[PDB]
């Protein structure tokens, strides 16, 4: 367990907390929605929790677009770590709702654009208020006032305006939080884009 | 170099017209081998380039050529390609035209006929790819959401029942609109596609 970009090293080092998170659940048990913040007594892992979550973030964000297997084994061991019962704060959990997000609108690699949608599926059906907040307003804003523009995630990289919808359609399939307000947003998307704007195909696919 | 990859399906298609047709002889220099030939030439290069490569147009046309390369080729006279392929692969099930889309669908087949570490360490990504291309769209004909059907069927055959358990109650619950669709060998094929994945689940 030392800091390291490195394919091989990282890999095997995820390969390996892969095993340490699973004798973590065993010995102490695993995530409720009542216990999301409720840590266990005492441990090691605690100890080295930040040299964790540290090489996590590094190996998912701050790493090359080329990365299949080091950010899908990143992004599962993100949400293998979040599966503990309040082992990990809610800014945690933002912060890694923050990377799934801005790593799957970056980049179109089914790879990671997946293990990306699994990852902030399991935070919905664990984190509804993280998720609906951080992930969900957020692609909700993305989206213009206009129909038919480029979604300008940033400065290079862009998604299309069926993207946000597409992602809305992945979770909140059995989210309460999040697809209610999902339904009353897309409704009024609905509204302005008929209203302020004039489009047809984007006012089909909201309804 | 977007206009050249939408147009460089021309290069491998049917003549119908020149080639050693039954009969005449001085029909052409005809040459059988020009399909595989091109693409042994083709798909490397561009492969490489889509790997080296970062924005929306030219990894586009990439794919897009590369696809309407491999549409036109024998997807299993082409073996050794398959797996450098398989990026651009399931890089190509979702784009307009559902001719690139069926070429794609028979080349996962071919691939999961043959590959098996590819569709496992795959199987993950390309299942909901493989559900959008069953939802219907714009894009996805009643025959598209026929053949994504074919694909979950053969993927799911393919791919061990760890990973099939995890991806059956999606599949039987996004068919929906396949069932019921205009067509109904769509709608038969989909009954049987559903049944199937409940059976498969449920053993």
């Amino acid at each position: 367990l030392i800091n390291t970009s490195e394919v091989a090293k990282l890999k095997l080092l995820i390969m390996n907390f892969s095993f340490f998170v699973d004798s973590y659940i065993d010995l102490f048990g695993r995530t409720s929605k009542e216990s999301l913040g409720t840590p266990v007594p005492n441990n090691k892992m605690a100890e080295y929790k930040d040299e964790i979550i540290m090489i996590l973030s590094m190996a998912l964000t701050r790493s090359s677009k080329a990365e299949v297997t080091i950010r899908t084994l990143s992004v599962i061991q993100f949400t293998k770590m979040i599966k503990m019962k309040g082992f990990l704060t809610p800014e945690e959990v933002s912060l890694i709702i923050q990377y799934f997000t801005e790593e799957i609108l970056t980049d179109n690699n089914k790879n990671i654009y997946y293990a990306c949608l699994e990852g902030l599926k399991t935070i919905s059906e664990i984190y509804e208020d993280l998720v609906f907040e951080i992930s969900l307003k957020k692609l909700l804003d993305l989206l213009p006032d206009c129909f038919e523009e480029k979604i300008r995630v940033n400065d290079e990289e862009n998604i299309h305006i069926e993207t946000i919808l597409k992602i809305i359609l992945d979770f909140t399939t059995s989210r309460h939080i999040l697809v209610k307000e999902s339904i009353t947003f897309l409704a009024t998307k609905l509204n302005r884009v008929a209203k302020i704007s004039k489009s047809r195909e984007y006012c089909f696919l909201l309804i | 170099g977007s206009l050249v990859s939408k147009l460089f399906e021309v290069f491998v298609m049917d003549i119908s017209s020149l080639k050693k047709f039954k009969g005449i002889s001085w029909n052409n220099n005809v040459k059988i081998l020009y399909k595989q030939k091109f693409f042994g030439d083709i798909f490397q290069t561009l492969v490489s380039n889509y790997k080296n490569t970062v924005d929306m147009t030219i990894k586009c046309n990439y794919l897009t050529a590369l696809s309407l390369v491999l549409k036109h080729t024998p997807s299993q006279s082409v073996g050794p390609f398959i797996n450098d392929l398989f990026p651009l692969l399931l890089q190509a099930l979702d784009m307009p035209d559902p001719e690139v889309r069926v070429s794609a669908l028979e080349t996962l087949k071919d691939t999961t006929d043959k590959h098996h570490t590819l569709i496992t360490e795959h199987v993950s990504t390309i299942v909901p790819l493989l559900l959008s291309l069953s939802l219907p769209h714009k894009y996805n004909s009643v025959s598209v959401r026929l053949i994504a059907l074919q694909l979950l069927e053969m993927i799911t055959t393919v791919v061990p029942l760890n990973y099939c358990l995890s991806y059956q109650d999606d599949v039987l619950s996004a068919l929906i609109p396949v069932l019921s669709d205009k067509k109904r060998i769509i709608r038969k094929q989909c009954v049987d596609t559903r049944q199937v994945y409940y059976e498969l689940g449920q053993i």
